[PDB]
DNA sequence: TTTTCGGCTACTATAAAAAAATGTTTTTTTCGTTCGCGAAGTAACCCTTCG
DNA sequence: CGAAGGGTTACTTCGCGAACACATGCGAAAAAAACATTTTTTTATAGTAGCCGAAAA
C-alpha cells in the first residue's frame, strides 16, 4: 500500500525519472515476491500464496489430504492371547 | 461501490460493445444476441449460434438473420469443405453497423451540400425517400411508390433517384457486398492459381507474379463494377425521358458520403488555417472534387497481403498513381465560374480565385504545378489526423503538453537532458506533464543497460514517438466513450419507460392542454432535454471518432 | 494441534487414507475427512456461483 | 473521479443541433417500431443466391411486421364484445 | 545560462513581445481583430512581397532591452525560434515564420470578440478553446464526463 | 461473554479433565459457545534509543528501566521538553530522573563523569526537564541502599554484612539523630561506612574510600570530626549498646549558625505594612528631573581636559574588538555583493 | 620534623524583563549439498532462386 | 555457376524433491529554520573543591 502512495504522491507531483522506475521496479518485485516467491532474495523467506500450496506442509499435503482428525489416541501396545481376532 | 461509479462497464470489452449496444436501442431483445455471439467468436455457422446461446431453438434464430440480412451487419458464406452439406457460414459485417451509426447526420448532412435538387419545403419527403430506404435496407419503386397514390410527384421522385444515384450513394446491383473481402481474394488468388499446372518448371516471381496481378486486375474490375453502372436504361419508350428501372434491389449508402465527410472535416482543417477565403473558395472547389476521389477503405489491401516485400511499396505506389491518373479532374478557375457562388476585392472574381487557388500551398494542402490541372493528397489526411490529436491532446490538460508532444515528434526522438533547453520550466512541472502524459500509452520509454544487467538505477532513458498505436488508442477511447455514453442513455430510456409511453399512446391531440398534471410535464421536459444534450455530444463524439478512420 | 503438548492430534492421510480407498470404504473415507474434521456452511450459487 | 475535459460543449439554440437530434428521434421511432408495410416481399424475394435463406424467408413472409396491431385491436374487439379467460 | 537561469517572468515578457512583433511584421497590424475583409487580399494578392524578419528580430530586440542578460549572439534567439516552432508557428525553411492558426482566436478574445457575433459555430471544432463549461453543479446523467474515466 | 440460553451473565470454567476445556457455565450446564480456538521522527526515536541503550548498558542498570525511560523521554518528546541539545545530557537526565525513581545506587557523578560535563549544569538541565511533571513524587530521602551497594567496591572485608548492617543501622540512627537533610548522601555513606570499619579490626587508607565513592577529601573529615563531637565515643571503641536511647539534643551546625546568628569581630490584613505609600509620594513626572540636587548632579561629567586622556586610553587597550568589528563590516559588505 | 581544626575564596540553584552574538537537530538531491528429465539460445548442413 | 533465404537437428544452460508418525526505502554529505545558550545586575542562602595558621608531640 505504501509504496503504491509513493507512487500516487510523487507523479503528480513531480520527481526524478529513474527514482520513479527504480520504486516501481520494486513494486513489480514486491508482488513477485509476495506471490510465488523464493525467485529473488535481495528463517528469511517469506510465506506468500505460494509456500502455503507447495508440499508437505501446505494446504495440499498435509493440511488438505491428510488433516488431522478428531476422536483417536496412541499408546504402546502389549501382547494377549485371550482376546479374538475381532 | 453500490455500483453507481459504473465500473461495472468501465474497465471491461472496449471494441465488442458498441456493435452490439446498438442494436440494444435499435433492434430490440433478441436480435442483439446474435451479434453479441458471432463478433465475440468470429466465424460462426447456423448450429452453432443455437448450441450457444439458451433463448430459443433454430427457428427465430431465423428471425433475426433475415432481420440483420437486409440491414447488412451480419454477412454470409455458402461453401464446403470436401463432400457437401452446403451450410450457409457467417462472418459478422461492419457497413450496417456504421450505417446505424451515421444514419441521422447522413440524411441531416447530405441536404445542404452535396443534393441541390430543391430547397422550397423538400423536407417532408427527404426523410420518407431515405429513412424508409434504410430502415428497410432495399428500393423498390413498384412496391415502394405503390404506397403513394398521387402520379404528378412521381416524375419528382424518379428525377430525385436519378440526381441522387449520380453522385454514389446507392449500390445499384446491390450483389456481391454480402461476401467477405478476404474470401474475394483467397476465392480469385485460386481460381487464378488453378488454371496453369503443367508448364515451364515454377518460381516464387512467375507463379506468385502471374497469380497476384491477375488477382488484382479481377478483384479491381469487381470492386469497380458496382461503383459506376449504367442500369438507368431504356429512355423514352413512351413517357418518362429519364427512368430508373425499378426491377432491381436497389441498397443504400455507399463510402462517398465517408468520403465528403472526411472532405468537411478538411474543410474544416483548412478554414483554421490560413486564409479563410481559401475556405471559401476551397469548400467549393473540394466538395466538386470528391466525386471522383480513392476510396478511404482501400482494397486490395483488406486482406492481408501486406507483407513487407515489393507489395507494400506497391499499394504506396497505386496510391500515389492512381489518385492523379483515374479522377483526372481538370479544374481551374474557369471549371470554378461554373458553379459560382452567390456574392462570395470581391469584384474581379475569376482573377481573384486565380490568386487564391495559387497561394494555397506550402504546406502539403492543393499539391499544385505549373499549369496545375488536379490535386492529390496522400502527405495530407496523416498531417490532418495528426493535428486533430495534438489539439485533442492540448484539450486534455493544458497547452504544455501538447508542446511536449509535438516537440517530441519534431526533434526526432531525443533523450530527456536536452527537453529542458526547449521549455519553460526545469524540472517540476515537465515531470508532471510528462508523468500525465506517460499514464497514456502515447510517448514511450527506452531502457538501456549500462552493465549489460537490467537495473532501475543505473540507466539513461530516452522516448520513442510510437505514433500509430496512439491514434489505435484514441480510436478505441473514443469508440469506448460512443459505446459509454449510448449505453446510459438506454438506461435513461429503461428508467423512464412508462411515463413516455403514456404520453406516446394517445395524448396527441391533446398535446397542446397536455391532458396530465404539471410535475410529470417538467419530468418530460427534462428528460427531453436530457436526450437532445446526450445526442447533440454523440454528435460531436462521433465526428471525433470519425476523424481517426483509417 | 500437533503431538501432545498443545492438546493433540494425529493426522491420517498421504498413504493412510489410501488405505480406505483400497477397500473401497466410501462413507468413512468422507466422514472422518469432511464431518469429524470440519463442517462448515459456505453458501453458493448459480449465476456467478462465489 | 473526472479531471479533464474533452470539449463536447451543447450549442442547443443552433438549428442544425436542434433538427439532427429531432431526426435520430424520428430514426428512432422507425427502427424501435420494427418493419413497415407490406415492401419486405422484396426482401423476402432477393434471393441472391441462397438456398437456406431463401428457404427463411417465405417462412417470414408472415411475419409480426405491421400486422400485431390490427390483431391486438380484433381482440380489444372480441373482449368488447364478449368475455374471455386468458392471461395479460 | 543566458536563457537557462533566465526562469521565469521575463522569458514570459520576451516571448509576449516576439509573439506580437512577429504577428504585427509577418501579418499586417489591426485586420485579426473583426472579419469585415481580414487584410486585404492578405498582403496585397499574397506574391514576390511575402517577406519576413532575418536578422530582423535581433534588431527589434536591439531596440529594447533591459540590461542584465539580454544581449543574445543569435543562439538564444534560435532557442526560443525552435521553442516556437513546436507549438504554434510552422516556420517553412529558412526564416518565414507564419505564426498564425491560433493567433487570432485567443489574440482577439479580449475587446475584439465581444457578444452578439455573425454565426452560430459548427459542431466540433477542433481548433477552439473557447466556452466550455457544465455545471454550476450540473453532473446528474452522461454530460462531459466522459474522458477517460480513470481506466 | 454473557451469552447463554438458561441463565444470564454467570460465571464460566474451562476444564481440566478429558482433554477438552470447553468454556461452559454452571448450576444447568451448556457449552454456549463453539469448540475452543487457540493459537521520519522514528529514526530520531531509534537514535535515541540507540543512545539510550548505551548509557543504559553503561551505567549498569537492568534492561526493564530502558524500556521505563524509552517510554519517558517518548512522553516527554510528545509534550516538546527540549530540542538542540548535544543529546547526552538530555538522555542522562531522563536516565536519571527514571533510575532515581528506584531505590538503586546511582547518584549525580555517576552521569557527570561521562562526557567529562560539569554536575551543576547536568543538574539544572535535570531542573529544566521539569517542565513537564506537575506531580514530582520521587522517593528520593532514604540512602540506605547507598551503604549496602557501596560496600562491595570499597571497603573490602571477609565477612561484609557486620560492618555494613552496623554502617547501615548507625547511619539510619545519625539521620534520625538530626545529621542529615540535604547533608551528601554519598558522604555520609563514606562516613558511615569509615567509622563501621573502625568498628571492625582492620583500617583503611582515608584517599581509598573517598576515591570510588566520589567525595572528597576534608567533607568527610568534617562529617568524622562530627561524629565526634556528637557522640561521646567512650563506649563506640569496644562495642555499641544493644539498647540505644537518643532523646533530644541533636542538631546539624546549621541550628548552631542560626543559635548565634552574627559574630563579634494577632494576625491582621491591615496591621502589616503596605506597600503602595512609597510609590505613591514620590512623582511619576517624566518632565520632572531636577529635584536631586546633592552634590551629585552637579558632579556627573568633567570637562573636555582629562576626556581625550580616556579615549586614549581606551583607544590603546579596546583596540583589536573594534578592529575585529569593523573588519567584519568590511567582511559583511564584500561578500554580500554578489550571489 | 609530623598531625588536627578554624579564618578566607566562591559557585551552583529561582525569580525578574532586558536584548544581542553565536552555535544547535531534521530535511532533498545518488549509488558499491545431489540427479534426472523437460524446455529454450546459438551453429552445421540441404532445397531452391536470381544475376 | 555462385551468392543468398528459410529450416532443422545438435550442444549447452536453466526449473522441482527426495517417508512416517512423535515432542524439541535504507542509510548517510548538507541545508532553511525554529531555537537555546550565554550572558551580566544582584542576591538571599549551604557547602563543597582547594589553602594556609595555632595545636600537639
Ligand atoms: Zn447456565
Amino acid at each position: 500500500v505504501w509504496t503504491s502512495s509513493l507512487i500516487k504522491a510523487g507523479l503528480d507531483k513531480g520527481i526524478s525519472i529513474n527514482n520513479m522506475m527504480e520504486h516501481w521496479d520494486y513494486l513489480q518485485l514486491t508482488v513477485a515476491m509476495y506471490i510465488n516467491s523464493d525467485s529473488v532474495n535481495p528463517v528469511k523467506p517469506i510465506r506468500g500464496f505460494c509456500q502455503r500450496l507447495k508440499g508437505k506442509q501446505g494446504r495440499f499435503r498435509g493440511n488438505l489430504s491428510g488433516k488431522r482428525v478428531d476422536f483417536s489416541g496412541r499408546t504402546v501396545i502389549s501382547p494377549d492371547p485371550n482376546l479374538s481376532i475381532d | 461501490v453500490m455500483t453507481i461509479s459504473s465500473l461495472e462497464q468501465r474497465t471491461l470489452n472496449p471494441d465488442l460493445f458498441l456493435y452490439k449496444e446498438l442494436v440494444k436501442a435499435h433492434l430490440g431483445e433478441r436480435a442483439a444476441s446474435v451479434i453479441g455471439m458471432l463478433v465475440a467468436l468470429g466465424r460462426l455457422s447456423v448450429r452453432e449460434l443455437v448450441e450457444k446461446i439458451d433463448g430459443m431453438d433454430v427457428d427465430s434464430v431465423k428471425t433475426t438473420l433475415v432481420s440483420l440480412t437486409q440491414l447488412r451487419c451480419v454477412k454470409y458464406l455458402q461453401e464446403t469443405a470436401i463432400s457437401g452439406k452446403k451450410t450457409t457460414y457467417y462472418y459478422y459485417n461492419e457497413e450496417g453497423i456504421h450505417i446505424l451509426l451515421y444514419s441521422g447526420l447522413i440524411i441531416d448532412e447530405i441536404i445542404t451540400q452535396m443534393r441541390v435538387n430543391d430547397e422550397e419545403e423538400h423536407k417532408q419527403l427527404v426523410a420518407e425517400i431515405v429513412q424508409n430506404v434504410i430502415s428497410l435496407g432495399s428500393l423498390t419503386v413498384e412496391d415502394y411508390l405503390s404506397s403513394v397514390t398521387s402520379d404528378s410527384m412521381k416524375y419528382t421522385i424518379s428525377s430525385l433517384f436519378v440526381q441522387l444515384c449520380e453522385m454514389g450513394y446507392l449500390i445499384q446491383i446491390s450483389k456481391l457486398h454480402y461476401t467477405p473481402i478476404e474470401d474475394l481474394w483467397q476465392f480469385l488468388y485460386e481460381k487464378h492459381y488453378k488454371n496453369i499446372p503443367r508448364n515451364s518448371p515454377l518460381s516464387d516471381l512467375k507463379k506468385r507474379s502471374q497469380a497476384k496481378m491477375n488477382a488484382k486486375t479481377d478483384f479491381a474490375k469487381i470492386i469497380n463494377k458496382p461503383n459506376e453502372l449504367s442500369q438507368i436504361l431504356t429512355v423514352d419508350p413512351k413517357t418518362s425521358l429519364r427512368i430508373v428501372k425499378p426491377t432491381v434491389s436497389l441498397t443504400i449508402n455507399l463510402d462517398r458520403f465517408m468520403k465528403g465527410r472526411r472532405s468537411k472535416q478538411l474543410i474544416n482543417l483548412a478554414k483554421t488555417r490560413v486564409g479563410s477565403v481559401t475556405a471559401q473558395v476551397y469548400k467549393i472547389a473540394l466538395r466538386l472534387t470528391e466525386q471522383k476521389s480513392p476510396k478511404i477503405r482501400d482494397p486490395l489491401t483488406q486482406t492481408g497481403l501486406l507483407q513487407d516485400l515489393e507489395e507494400a511499396k506497391s499499394f504506396q505506389d497505386e496510391a500515389e498513381l492512381v489518385e492523379e491518373k483515374t479522377p483526372g479532374l481538370t479544374f481551374n478557375a474557369i471549371d470554378l465560374a461554373r458553379h459560382l457562388p452567390a456574392e462570395l476585392h470581391s469584384a474581379s472574381l475569376i482573377n481573384s480565385h486565380l490568386k487564391i487557388l495559387a497561394s494555397s500551398n506550402f504546406p502539403f494542402l492543393n499539391e499544385t504545378k505549373p499549369g496545375v490541372y488536379y490535386v492529390p493528397y496522400s502527405k495530407l489526411m496523416p498531417v490532418l489526423k495528426s493535428s486533430v490529436y495534438e489539439y485533442v491532446i492540448a484539450s486534455t490538460l493544458g497547452p504544455s503538453a501538447m508542446r511536449l508532444s509535438r516537440c517530441i515528434r519534431d526533434n526526432k526522438l531525443v533523450s530527456e537532458k536536452i527537453i529542458n533547453s526547449t521549455a519553460l520550466m526545469k524540472e517540476k512541472d515537465i515531470r508532471s506533464t510528462l508523468a500525465s502524459l506517460i499514464r497514456y500509452n502515447s510517448v514511450e520509454i527506452q531502457e538501456v543497460p549500462r552493465t549489460a544487467d537490467r537495473s532501475a538505477s543505473r540507466a539513461v532513458f530516452l522516448f520513442r514517438c510510437k505514433e500509430t498505436h496512439s491514434y489505435n488508442f484514441m480510436r478505441q477511447n473514443l469508440e469506448w466513450n460512443m459505446a459509454n455514453l449510448l449505453f446510459k442513455k438506454e438506461k435513461l430510456k429503461q428508467e423512464n419507460s412508462t411515463l413516455l409511453k403514456k404520453a406516446n399512446r394517445d395524448d396527441v391531440k391533446g398535446r397542446e392542454n397536455e391532458l396530465l398534471l404539471p410535475s410529470e410535464l417538467n419530468q418530460l421536459k427534462m428528460v427531453n432535454e436530457r436526450e437532445l444534450n446526450v445526442f447533440a455530444r454523440l454528435s460531436r463524439l462521433l465526428s471525433l471518432w470519425e476523424v481517426f478512420q483509417m | 494441534t500437533e503431538g501432545r503438548s498443545r492438546d493433540g492430534g494425529l493426522r491420517l492421510g498421504e498413504m493412510e487414507r489410501d488405505c480406505v480407498i483400497a477397500y473401497g470404504a466410501s462413507q468413512l473415507l468422507l466422514e472422518r475427512l469432511m464431518i469429524s474434521s470440519d463442517a462448515f456452511e459456505v453458501d453458493v450459487c448459480d449465476k456467478c456461483g462465489l | 473521479e473526472f479531471p479533464s475535459i474533452p470539449l463536447p460543449i451543447n450549442g442547443p439554440i443552433t438549428n442544425k443541433e436542434r433538427s439532427l437530434a429531432v431526426k435520430y428521434i424520428n430514426f428512432g421511432k422507425t427502427v424501435k417500431d420494427g418493419p413497415f408495410y407490406t415492401g419486405s416481399m422484396s426482401l423476402i424475394i432477393d434471393q441472391q443466391e441462397n438456398s437456406k435463406s431463401g428457404k427463411r424467408k417465405p417462412n417470414i413472409i408472415l411475419d409480426e411486421d405491421d400486422t400485431n396491431d390490427g390483431i391486438e385491436r380484433y381482440s380489444d374487439k372480441y373482449l368488447k364484445k364478449r368475455k374471455i379467460g386468458i392471461s395479460i | 545560462f543566458t536563457d537557462g537561469e533566465l526562469d521565469i517572468e521575463f522569458i514570459n515578457s520576451l516571448l509576449t513581445i516576439v509573439w506580437r512583433f512577429i504577428s504585427e511584421n509577418t501579418f499586417p497590424n489591426g485586420f485579426k481583430n473583426f472579419e469585415n475583409g481580414p487584410k486585404k487580399n492578405v498582403f496585397y494578392a499574397p506574391n514576390v512581397k511575402n517577406y519576413s524578419t532575418t536578422q530582423e528580430i535581433l534588431e527589434f530586440i536591439t531596440a529594447a532591452q533591459v540590461a542584465n542578460v539580454e544581449l543574445t549572439p543569435s543562439n538564444i534567439r534560435s532557442l526560443c525560434e525552435v521553442l516556437v516552432y513546436d507549438d504554434k508557428l510552422e516556420k517553412v525553411t529558412h526564416d518565414c515564420y507564419r505564426v498564425t492558426l491560433e493567433s487570432i482566436l485567443q489574440m482577439n478574445q479580449g475587446e475584439g470578440e465581444p457578444e452578439a457575433g455573425n454565426k452560430a459555430l459548427e459542431d466540433e471544432e477542433e481548433f477552439s478553446i473557447f466556452n466550455y463549461f457544465k455545471m454550476f453543479p450540473a453532473s446528474k446523467h452522461d454530460k462531459e464526463v466522459v474522458y477517460f474515466d480513470e481506466w | 461473554m454473557p451469552v447463554c440460553k438458561n441463565c444470564h451473565g454467570t460465571e464460566f470454567e474451562r476444564d481440566l479433565s478429558n482433554a477438552n476445556n470447553d468454556l461452559v457455565c454452571k448450576a444447568c450446564g451448556v457449552v454456549s459457545e463453539d469448540n475452543p480456538i487457540v493459537s521520519s521522527r522514528e529514526a530520531t526515536l531509534n537514535n535515541a534509543r540507540r543512545k539510550l541503550r548505551a548509557v543504559s548498558y553503561a551505567l549498569h542498570i537492568p534492561e526493564y528501566i530502558t524500556d521505563a525511560a524509552f517510554q519517558w523521554y517518548k512522553l516527554a518528546l510528545a509534550n516538546n521538553f527540549v530540542q538542540g541539545r548535544r543529546s547526552q545530557n538530555v538522555i542522562a537526565s531522563c536516565l536519571y530522573v527514571a533510575c532515581r525513581k528506584e531505590k538503586t545506587h546511582h547518584m549525580l557523578i555517576d552521569f557527570s563523569s561521562r562526557l567529562q560535563v560539569s554536575v551543576y549544569s547536568i543538574g539544572a538541565t535535570f531542573l529544566k526537564m521539569v517542565k513537564k511533571l506537575h506531580i514530582t513524587e520521587l522517593p528520593l530521602a532514604d540512602p540506605s541502599l547507598f551503604i549496602q551497594h557501596f560496600a562491595e567496591k570499597l571497603d573490602l572485608a571477609d565477612k561484609k554484612i557486620k560492618v555494613v548492617k552496623d554502617a547501615v543501622k548507625l547511619a539510619q540512627r545519625m539521620s534520625k539523630d538530626w545529621m542529615f537533610e540535604g547533608r551528601r548522601p554519598a558522604g555520609i555513606a563514606g562516613a558511615c561506612i569509615l567509622l563501621a570499619c573502625r568498628m571492625n579490626n582492620l583500617r583503611r587508607t582515608h584517599t581509598e574510600i573517598v576515591a570510588v565513592s566520589h567525595v572528597a577529601e576534608e567533607t568527610l573529615q568534617q562529617r568524622l570530626n562530627e561524629f565526634k563531637n556528637t557522640k561521646a565515643a567512650k563506649l563506640s571503641v569496644q562495642k555499641f549498646r544493644e539498647n540505644d536511647v537518643e532523646d533530644g539534643e541533636a542538631r546539624p551546625p546549621s541550628f548552631v549558625k542560626n543559635r548565634k546568628k552574627e559574630r563579634k569581630i494577632p494576625r491582621n490584613l491591615h496591621l502589616l505594612p503596605t506597600t503602595d505609600t512609597y510609590l505613591s509620594k514620590v512623582s511619576d513626572d517624566p518632565d520632572n528631573l531636577e529635584d536631586v540636587d546633592d552634590e551629585e548632579l552637579n558632579a556627573h561629567l568633567l570637562n573636555e581636559e582629562a576626556s581625550k586622556l580616556k579615549e586614549r586610553i581606551w583607544i590603546g587597550l579596546n583596540a583589536d574588538f573594534l578592529l575585529e568589528q569593523e573588519s567584519k563590516r568590511l567582511k559583511q559588505e564584500a561578500d554580500i555583493a554578489t550571489g
